[PDB]
DNA sequence: GTGGAAAATCTCTAGCA
DNA sequence: ACTGCTAGAGATTTTCCAC
DNA sequence: GTGGAAAATCTCTAGCA
DNA sequence: ACTGCTAGAGATTTTCCAC
């Protein structure tokens, strides 16, 4: 099938056929149509079909801004527990956000932000504010929406709700804060059955209390395991398994050919 | 003793993804947290989930 | 080394072949003629 | 709970909780949660997760019009097959659609066209030729494109490979043509390993030569079933089953319980 | 006689679709095409397909 | 008898309740105040 | 199985339930039942409002006095209006059940009494004194470091409430607010679930018994102020 | 197992590889080297153009001579550019492989050429002429129910194409032309496989035999112009 | 009966605008 | 009484080929 | 061991603009 | 070197309760 490489080399150079269609008019195996494909630059025109994760750490928050009637809510989300806070602000500012981003730091222990590239959180003031806080940015990559899900699907969340309360309020800062009070200790669902407070509350109760758990076993247990290494130090053992960490890389090794000191 | 603290951290419950589901996994039992991973037990299976992709709640159930 | 054609800002042209710098979960960094990108997966396709 | 009722149905008058939220709060029953939801005008925003399916008979044609440059292309696709015919008209008028419909109609056999509500396919023009050549006309739901999502799809699908010859053609007729000939005769994939053209005449002669020989088989077989009912004229018999057309209801039953006379 | 006929008729393969799946099921084999319905027989299950949701082909392989 | 709450016309809002006259595979005809209308059942919710 | 032992150890040393339930192994609710047997054994959402004024300006401050959190804002005026939004924010971020207000004229304005309302929050009419200074001196601790006064008062309310530590256990106002709303989180499950099993009645006939936990095997209940563990097949539960 | 009883009609009658594969049931690749093992046995792809005139119009005309299926449109002139776009869509819509034309000057221009180039079609400079007398016939009857002429030219390429029947079968063209070009989908399908097995050597040692059919577990095969049948763990196969 | 490899099937996403 | 789909990029399950 | 029923889990889609 | 997700509407699988 030589001369049909070149047969179809031509082929789709004028018709830019895919790789079924060649190795079915010229006998080629599929190995070589694909090649033949994937060696023509205008044929590249689709990408993998898969999506990422967002980070969901207990300290990250996303935030964005969304409009309505007019207005400009700034909305922070914690990623672990949907928890949100919504603000209206008279512009889309550096400013106003890092006045927003300093009172929710002063609330709750906010370690990074993931933000859009929108020029507010891209402002000198919001890059000093963080700094003030001990706050790390970070920013999707431009035009990328999907990077910031979390916060963009609670958008929605949030302007459905003011949609059931709007006619509750005479101004739309108050129907924002219903709504926001509606979310946070009115819906219930999720990891855990929970509301969206009662759930921060959880993951940063459970944060400190195990730290400080873990921080007393490591003070108390001091062993030193060796299987199949160097000093890899002990980390849980049980169940005929040992989880060890050599040279920081975590690993679980059969409790057979390990060694406990 | 250290056996106290032990259950105490296990008692703990860690909800969890793998690097190309997107669906979270069932509540996972916690065994050790660190900086970086945590190391939970679902199913009689001892895994190690980078802390980006976990949830961990002391579920007041 | 890899050939990375790839879609970045709102731009429905796809471009390349470029660089592969660096492949992680759902992004990947490429070089494009000197220039630094960083592209979803979902907008990349390497060979 | 009976009082947890009236408390849940305040909550939800100010709050609109979900019946999770009113269960957990007030120790209701999930169906009496649900109730209370379900009688609030204000929580019904939110349809059935499902997608239905297109009309794929082979007769069926779906048309649309797109944009590309400036200019406006005219493209049907057989439902069926993938098979497409686009051109690029001067103006989105009922004139041009009629004249393309009509040229349509005197190449293969064009039964039924499924189309968005376009002003040039809502046109008497077009109500004309489709009554002369004798096509049915069935228009999507206003503003549900997914309707017509067969030609939608093929919309980009064409769009793709002017894109990829665009630079062999000085006009945007000729990059239409040769990216219709492309699709047609250069793409192969879908049931049967085909290009759209090889799919199209297998559709269409299937349907003749099915046709045909089940004309021939009901003139020679004649039998008549009772199993469990009337005289339900036979339609297939083996494998320990018949199959049987009772007051034209198709039915299967068991060899058994079934007479044929 | 008729057997030849009813042979061919089983040559014809049929892809379907179920009411509430979208994807398209294998290539199961005609027994009779009808104005209205198409009955097939796919792994031993006779089924009664609407005809909006039958492509009836002959392969060519 | 139902009641249908649906979302007819690249109108974010929802409406409703109407009376279900027909229901189908992929859409419902419905009629609201002598009003008869189809909608997909995508936007549509039947109680 | 061990609940003898919990009640020897509650008859000696009156302890709680939180302390029974860990140490002897016990669901909770037997706990609960275990400390309301005895007769000698017979706030996390109360927030106190104060405005004060600094550089002539209005800085409303609400304070968890169970825990020291602090939530100080500068607004405009001491408007009923703007204290009707500064609560419905506050509620709107924390389980705020009850409200302590010195009587001034907005907090008993019309528009506060509607937001408690719609909030669902009670109104009542000196740790609020002492947190009022502690935040003007943090205040004039870091004005050398804000340009306006709203920004200072939110790095004081955020080095109060995370970056300043003390105490028996030598927490901040955030952890220490934390843990007293998850506690409060769990004495809610637990009184759900007491109001839940208490509209049952259990015949194991002996007399109508009260439920206390029905596990996956075993049925514990309480009869005449005696807590006893019968199999489930042996026992029929009824509304 | 059906080889022997094919062979033997074949000799007796001669007859064609379709006819044989569905009478004896074998893969048409076997039916195919039997009809070529004998001796004394040894156009859907050609369309033919022209143009004709009507109400000081150019209608160009395309006859497939194989089955008198007609596509006809009118053009603004005689013109090479009009007559490439015309042939490229004739050439996107069927499977077009030659073109017949009158050495018209439009007919034989460069942009004309290029246009085939493109298409792969061949050039070559009475089906044609009867056809525009039919179609001009059917144009007269039904002008009178349309203002213009292309309207009535496509009414009338619509009543050829499908309103229209006769010949042995009494079958339309539209019908003819679908069936003429699946026969020819078949016959190329039939060539590829025989394409496909034609670089295989099997033993079975026996000498080296060619491969007709590799089956599920049998492997058909000829040697000398004898067709045998082997199982596949007798037959060894090579490329 | 069984590894490698090639082929078939399954899963999933952008764009239609 | 009408109705999402198509085609490509990986990934996973299946089958085939020699040992 | 087993039907009904209620509860838990799974599947899927719109909007975020 | 960074990354779709959330919550509601049905549907389907699981478990619980008496017999
Ligand atoms: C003026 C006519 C008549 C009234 O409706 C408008 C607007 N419209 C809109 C889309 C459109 O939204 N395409 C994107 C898309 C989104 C989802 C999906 F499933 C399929 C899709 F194609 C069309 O394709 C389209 O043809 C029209 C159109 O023609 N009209
Ligand atoms: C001017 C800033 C900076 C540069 O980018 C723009 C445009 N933009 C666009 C969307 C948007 O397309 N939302 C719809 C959507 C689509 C898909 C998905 F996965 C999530 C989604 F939210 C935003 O939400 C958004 O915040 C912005 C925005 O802020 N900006
Ligand atoms: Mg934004
Ligand atoms: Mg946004
Ligand atoms: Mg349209
Ligand atoms: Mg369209
Ligand atoms: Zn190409
Ligand atoms: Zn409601």
């Amino acid at each position: 099938f030589l001369d049909g490489i070149d047969k179809a080399q031509e082929e789709h150079e004028k018709y830019h056929s895919n790789w079924r269609a060649m190795a079915s008019d010229f006998n080629l195996p599929p190995v070589v149509a694909k090649e033949i494909v994937a060696s023509c630059d205008k044929c590249q025109l689709k990408g993998e079909a898969m999506h990422g994760q967002v980070d969901c750490s207990p300290g990250i928050w996303q935030l964005d801004c969304t409009h309505l009637e007019g207005k400009v809510i700034l909305v922070a989300v914690h990623v672990a527990s949907g928890y949100i806070e919504a603000e209206v602000i008279p512009a889309e500012t550096g400013q106003e956000t890092a006045y927003f981003l300093l009172k929710l730091a002063g609330r709750w222990p906010v370690k990074t932000v993931h933000t859009d590239n929108g020029s507010n959180f891209t402002s000198t003031t919001v890059k000093a504010a963080c700094w003030w806080a001990g706050i790390k940015q970070e920013f999707g990559i431009p035009y990328n929406p999907q990077s910031q899900g979390v916060i963009e699907s609670m958008n929605k969340e949030l302007k459905k709700i003011i949609g059931q309360v709007r006619d509750q309020a005479e101004h739309l800062k108050t129907a924002v804060q219903m709504a926001v009070f509606i979310h946070n200790f009115k819906r219930k669902g999720g990891i855990g059955g929970y509301s969206a407070g009662e759930r921060i509350v959880d993951i940063i109760a459970t944060d400190i209390q195990t730290k400080e758990l873990q921080k007393q076993i490591t003070k108390i247990q001091n062993f030193r395991v060796y299987y199949r290494k160097g000093p890899a130090k002990l980390l849980w053992k049980g169940e005929g398994a040992v989880v060890i960490q050599d040279n920081s890389d975590i690993k679980v090794v059969p409790r057979r050919k390990a060694k406990i000191i | 003793e250290l056996q106290k603290q032990i259950t105490k951290i296990q008692n703990f419950r860690v909800y969890y993804r793998d690097s190309r589901d997107p669906v979270w996994k069932g509540p996972a039992k916690l065994l050790w947290k660190g900086e970086g991973a945590v190391v939970i037990q679902d199913n009689s299976d001892i895994k190690v989930v980078p802390r980006r992709k976990a949830k961990i709640i002391r579920d007041y159930g | 080394n890899f050939r990375v054609y790839y879609r970045d800002s709102r731009d429905p042209v796809w471009k390349g072949p470029a660089k592969l710098l660096w492949k992680g979960e759902g992004a990947v960094v490429i070089q494009d003629n000197s220039d630094i990108k960083v592209v979803p997966r979902r907008k990349a396709k390497i060979i």
